[PDB]
DNA sequence: TCCGCTCACAATGCCACACGCTCGGCCGTTATTCGCA
RNA sequence: CACAUUCCAUUAAACCACACCUGGCGUGUGGC
């Protein structure tokens, strides 16, 4: 949940961030691109 | 607008967009102010205290 | 600082209700009270800022008089021949310059004085604009109905007031409805709302006919009297100076069509058009009609009229509070 | 109980009814809550309530049915209609509804709708599958609106001159360009009187924006049709509210194949109110006018058209000019090449006690061949060519003297030969 | 109110039933405006409204709803602690 | 330095320290051991979750105190349930009988 | 084949630094649409 | 028909904070 990883609006270019929020957003986008590899015009390097 | 500024300074409703981001002295600590320093970025005109 | 004083005087909200010389005098008074608050003594000073473009150049009033109390504003007549004063009152000289008209307390008192002055200006403007409609009827929503009086919206910042004594237990009010009347008194020298409109005055109905009855207004008829016990009985007495019209038959309309209209406009009050005569005897006889009167006497030294009625029409002779008589005595 | 009998009745009968019902002191409050409490009492002792009005859908989802006499304003007299009706009957803003309503319990204070009966004077089955307003195909006016009554009164000659200068038809756009002091109020009043006396089948609507209240009350009971007006007494929010109300009512009525006729006065004041009510978009010209601030007024003037499928909409909006400010001037410039029938009323003829002050030289109407016959058009063109070399006041008095003797424009034309 | 917690492996259907949505976009929050994403990292229909008893678009602020999902984006109006 | 009741952190719903300019005091391990060496199960439960963990528990306790109700609510810590749900985020059902 | 014995940690543990509250371009492809029924 | 999500006389609902770094605090890396 987001409350264990709060992104509070901060004064200036500084912005309080965290780490896991990028790790599984990375897994989200990786699943998206592997879906790109899942369904259309896709050779065995895909399944690998 | 500047006309809106001078109107709000005399008439009109409360200040719409302020958030009261003014800094206040922390709780408990007291004292007497003795000096004020101001630093301004180039281009910005200095206020009367500066 | 002069640029800011300009920006202010030219960037006012109500350029019409607040003329330019009014802004000048308001700024002068604000800076005057600021300079008063400056010094620990009490000395009256005007700033006389250049009305068009320039900045201020204050003065110092001294009030030529043989007194000594508050010598800051005291100059004796004998010790005043210097500087070519030679006068008894008006020694407003330039002994004081260097006014500060932009600091915190000065800005606050100037804002306060400006608020007071624009309030006074809008009051004066509304009163001397809507006072022209003093004889005619005024239409407008009610701002708010209080206990002592009710205040009414008439237009753009337009306020009127109707007193409580002129109200009725059956005449009733709440913010939102439009109640009309006649502007009976205007006190532009008062402290607040000064547009006093009443409804219980008799001539009111006269002007009602003036906006309804076509016979009145052209001098062909002459609405002479009006007896108005508000909510009880509102009779009218007219006279025709021409020889081709009738006093009552033309004004009633067509079997109570316009008279009942003005009645339900007044609040459904019973309105009966009486015909007064050149003598008070027939006048009071008709005022207590339809009924019989066995004796009509007039007394000048007592300033009274003895009206002794007969038995047979009491239901119309007295009524409630002797209204059929109460109008005549009124 | 029906609503209109208690709406358009004088407040005195309402006071009598409320006093006879044995209620609280009724005359001490607004007419709105007076009639609200009267309806509540009659529902507590009586049958279902019967209400009616025009529907407005907010951004919230529900709808409010408001009456015509209050200029469609909020209050206790409104009728709350749930979004379930807007999903079932597929309601829209400006739908003229009339039907059964119930009293409110705790949590509510407005009379909730029970069952609709008449939607825009039509059956819900017929109104279900219909045609949208903007989906219609505009066209030019074909049926000319006869403004001459035929009696030839002292003032109807004005209307006659109008027929002489601007043939009005179902679907035309009329712009009355007249400075103040010029006498357009009684002109519009006579126009409404004539168009209701000659064409009583088509609905007639007038709109007084930023107008004096006395004129509102004297017009709301002198001419036919609901006289909706938003006087200057209220802010511009109510003005844009009533503008949307009347425009959606007209759109729904013309979608139901009804000839709608709108009389709007004045359009410059309405556009100024629009300019101050809609948020600014940054770009500002001289006179304190915004770019998008004229978009909604423009739309309002463009809604009028001649529908090919059924019915039409004819708007007649007057533009107040010659006031000193720049708002009215830029508005009249933006609306100059907008309406297809201008009518200029110069104050030079009005101040000379010569009414109607009509600038016949600068007035005209496009595509008048589709409104008048052949010889009528030929006579009109001959009269125009004859009057054009003349000035304004002289031509006006000549026309007045030539029209006072005759009673009909046809005899006038044949006698002018 | 309980006793003897248990630790073992997992199950997919329980994760699905305990999850109140499916995140699909890597963006956490908009950079221009501070509004959370529709189905990104900082979501609303998966966790809850960012403010107490306030809808995401604001049209369902009323407490009478207390669970009515929005029609534009979709939020169950409740307290922030639910998130 | 003393604190009755003030703001809490954003990452955690616990009182802050000296940098908050109003925070309280830190409860480490040694005094936890010293307290459990004594009795005071109720006192330790209060010091642990009613004053630091249960965001609703502290509010309810303040409400009970301001009307004279000097009684405590059990109020199992919410952060306990959060760590249980995290363990499930790797995985196990967290079953509660009684 | 069986038994015993150091290296990277793991780590009470702090510390330091970077800042905040392997590198580059590009290649590719995509999924990209904020419709309210 | 029908669900029904209402423009909200005293007043409970509109409350609140984000900085200087070897000791105002933590994340990443490295160390045994
Ligand atoms: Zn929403």
């Amino acid at each position: 949940p987001p409350d264990l990883r709060p992104l509070v609006p901060l004064d200036g270019g500084r912005f309080a961030t965290s780490d896991l929020n990028d790790l599984y957003r990375r897994v989200i986008n990786r699943n998206n691109r592997l879906k790109r590899l899942l369904d259309l015009a896709a050779p065995d390097i895909i399944v690998r | 607008t500047p006309e809106e500024k001078l109107l709000r300074a005399i008439f009109g409703e409360k200040a719409s967009d302020v958030k009261d981001s003014s800094l206040r002295v922390p709780n408990g600590v007291s004292g007497t102010v003795i000096d004020v320093q101001v630093f301004t970025r180039d281009g910005v005109e200095k206020d009367k205290r500066a | 600082m002069n640029k800011e004083i300009l920006a202010v005087v030219e960037a006012v909200s109500n350029e019409k209700a607040l003329p330019r010389e009014k802004i000048f005098e308001a700024l002068e008074s604000a800076l005057a009270t600021a300079t008063k608050k400056k010094y620990e003594q009490e000395i009256d000073v005007r700033v006389q800022i250049d009305r068009k473009s320039g900045d201020f150049d204050t003065f110092r009033r001294w009030l030529v008089v043989d007194e000594v109390t508050q010598p800051t504003k005291e100059i004796t007549l004998e010790a005043a021949r210097y500087e070519d004063e030679s006068l008894n009152l008006g020694d407003y000289v330039e002994d004081q310059i260097e006014s500060v008209t932009f600091d915190r307390i000065t800005t606050q008192t100037a804002k306060q004085v400006i608020v007071q002055k624009v309030r006074e200006a809008e009051r004066a403007m509304v009163v001397d604009q809507f006072r022209e409609h003093e004889g005619e009827i005024i239409t407008g929503v009610v701002k708010k109905v209080n206990r002592d009086n009710i205040s009414l919206d008439l237009g753009n910042n337009a306020e009127a007031v109707i007193l409580r004594e002129d109200m009725l237990p059956r005449e009733n009010f709440r913010p939102g409805d439009r109640v009309r009347g006649v502007l009976y008194s205007v006190r532009p020298e008062a402290r607040g709302a000064q547009l006093f409109v009443t409804r219980s005055k008799p001539e009111m109905l006269i002007e009602l006919f003036r906006i309804e009855v076509p016979e009145i207004g052209e001098e062909v008829i002459e609405i002479k009297a009006a007896a108005r016990d508000p909510g009880s009985r509102a009779k009218i007495a007219v006279k025709t100076n021409d020889k081709r019209i009738d006093p009552v038959g033309a004004c009633v309309g067509m079997r109570g069509a316009r008279v009942q209209a003005v009645s339900t406009e007044l609040g459904g009050e019973r309105i009966d058009i009486v015909l007064w005569d050149d003598n008070p005897a027939q006048f009071v006889i008709n005022a207590m009609a339809p009924a019989d009167v066995a004796s009509i006497v007039v007394d000048e030294d007592k300033h009274t009229m003895d009206i002794a009625v007969e038995a047979g029409n009491l239901a119309q002779a007295i009524g409630r509070n002797g209204q059929n008589v109460r109008l005549a005595s009124q | 109980m029906n609503l209109t009998e208690l709406k358009n009745t004088p407040v005195s009968e309402l006071i009598t009814l409320g006093e006879n019902m044995g209620l609280e002191n009724l005359a001490r409050m607004r007419k709105q809550d007076i009639i609200f409490a009267i309806l509540k009492q009659h529902a507590k002792s009586g049958e279902d309530i019967f209400g009616d009005g025009v529907l407005e859908i907010l951004q919230d989802g529900f709808g409010f049915l408001r009456s015509a006499d209050s200029s469609y304003l909020a209050g206790p007299d409104d009728i709350y209609v749930s979004p379930s009706q807007i999903r079932r009957f597929n309601l829209r803003t400006g739908d003229t509804i009339s039907g059964k309503i119930r009293p409110p319990k705790e949590g509510e204070r407005y009379f909730a709708l029970l069952k609709v009966n008449e939607v825009n004077f039509d059956k819900p089955e017929n109104a279900r599958n219909k045609i949208l307003f903007e989906n219609l195909t505009p066209l030019h006016a074909n049926s000319r609106l006869r403004m001459e009554r035929g009696n030839g009164s002292t003032e109807d000659l004005t209307a006659r001159v109008l027929d002489l200068a601007s043939p009005i038809g179902r679907g035309q756009r009329g712009l009355i360009v007249a400075p103040p002091k010029a006498g357009k109020t009684m002109l519009l009043q006579n126009i409404a009187q004539s168009i209701a006396y000659n064409h009583p089948d088509c609905v007639l609507m007038v709109l007084l924006i930023d107008e004096r209240p006395e004129e509102v009350t004297e017009m709301q009971r002198l001419v036919k049709g609901e006289v909706v007006a938003s006087t200057f007494d209220e802010p511009a929010s109510r003005h844009v509210q009533v503008a949307e109300m009347v425009i959606e009512k007209a759109k729904r009525l013309v979608e139901h194949k009804k000839d709608v006729i709108i009389l709007l006065d004045s359009i410059t004041r309405l556009a100024r109110a629009y300019n101050t009510v809609v948020p600014a978009s940054g770009k500002v010209l001289t006179g304190g006018v915004d770019a998008n601030a004229l978009h909604r007024p423009k739309r309002f003037f463009g809604a009028a058209r001649n529908v090919e499928e059924g019915g039409s909409l004819t708007i007649i909006a007057t533009a107040l000019i010659d006031t000193g400010s720049k708002m009215d001037e830029v508005i009249y410039e933006e609306f100059k090449g907008t309406g297809n029938m201008e009518l200029h009323l110069s104050r030079k003829i009005a101040e000379k006690r010569v009414f109607p002050a009509i600038d016949y030289n600068r007035s005209g109407t496009r595509k008048e061949e589709l409104l008048t016959t052949q010889e009528e058009l030929q006579k009109m063109w001959i009269l125009r060519k004859i009057i054009h070399p003349m000035g304004e006041i002289d031509a006006m008095e000549f026309l007045i003297n030539k029209l006072a003797m005759t009673k009909t424009n046809d005899d006038f034309f044949e006698m002018m030969k | 109110e309980f006793d003897a917690i248990k630790i073992a492996l997992a199950s997919p259907d329980m994760i699905r039933s305990w999850s109140f949505g499916e995140v699909k976009k890597p963006e956490t929050i908009n950079y221009r405006t501070f509004k959370p994403e529709r189905d990104g990292l900082f979501c609303a229909r998966i966790f809850g409204p960012v403010k107490d008893y306030e809808c995401l678009c604001g049209k369902y602020k009323r407490l009478k709803h207390r669970g009515v999902i929005c029609e534009k984006c979709g939020v169950e109006v409740t307290q922030t602690k639910v998130r | 330095h003393a604190r009755s009741t003030g703001s809490y952190s954003l990452v955690t719903q616990q009182p802050l320290g000296g940098k908050a300019q109003f925070g309280g005091q830190r409860f480490g391990e040694m005094e936890v051991w010293a307290l459990e060496a004594y009795g005071a199960a109720y006192t330790l439960q209060e010091m642990l979750t009613v004053k630091s963990d249960d965001v609703n528990g502290r509010t309810k306790m303040y409400k009970n105190i301001v009307d004279g109700n000097h009684q405590m609510e059990p109020g199992m810590p919410e952060s306990f349930n959060v760590l249980l749900k995290e363990i499930r985020s790797l995985g196990i059902n967290i079953e509660l009988e009684d």
